[PDB]
């Protein structure tokens, strides 16, 4: 409980969706890639981290 | 780009009800339309639902 107050942080892991984002950050990004990998990203979080399909999105995106 | 959105928006505002348009280009995945079992975490259900939801009324325009 006391992690729960602070420890957990309330911080979503997003370690992937993190890492993209901030490898993108410096570049001078286009906005239709842009939103391209918004979506990529919102999709990958609606599925599952145990699928071939995840894999296939992560190397997409990678 | 011929109107034909625009044709069914005059239809549904002739006819005093509520609008609303799906797309189904290239889609595979029922999902969009059947969601999902809702006992995977973050399941949605299908664009039909959300069409109901927000045109607020059980005989809208699809
Ligand atoms: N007969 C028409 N009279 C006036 N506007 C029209 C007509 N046909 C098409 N439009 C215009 O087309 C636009 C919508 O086109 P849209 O429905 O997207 O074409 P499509 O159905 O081929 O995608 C509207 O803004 C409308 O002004």
């Amino acid at each position: 409980i006391i992690k729960k107050e602070l420890g957990l942080e309330k911080d979503d892991k997003d370690a992937i969706e993190e890492k993209f984002r901030e490898r993108l950050k410096e570049l001078v990004v286009p906005k239709h890639v842009m939103d391209v990998v918004d979506e990529e990203l919102s999709k990958l979080g609606l599925l599952d981290n145990h699928s071939s399909e995840f894999n296939v999105t992560r190397n997409y995106l990678d | 780009g011929v109107g034909k959105t625009s044709i069914a928006r005059s239809i549904a505002r002739a006819l005093n009800r509520e609008y609303f348009r799906f797309s189904v280009g290239g889609m595979t995945d029922v999902a969009e339309i059947k969601g999902h079992r809702r006992t995977y975490v973050g399941a949605m259900p299908g664009k039909i639902i959300q069409c109901l939801k927000k045109t607020k009324t059980e005989n809208p325009l699809i």
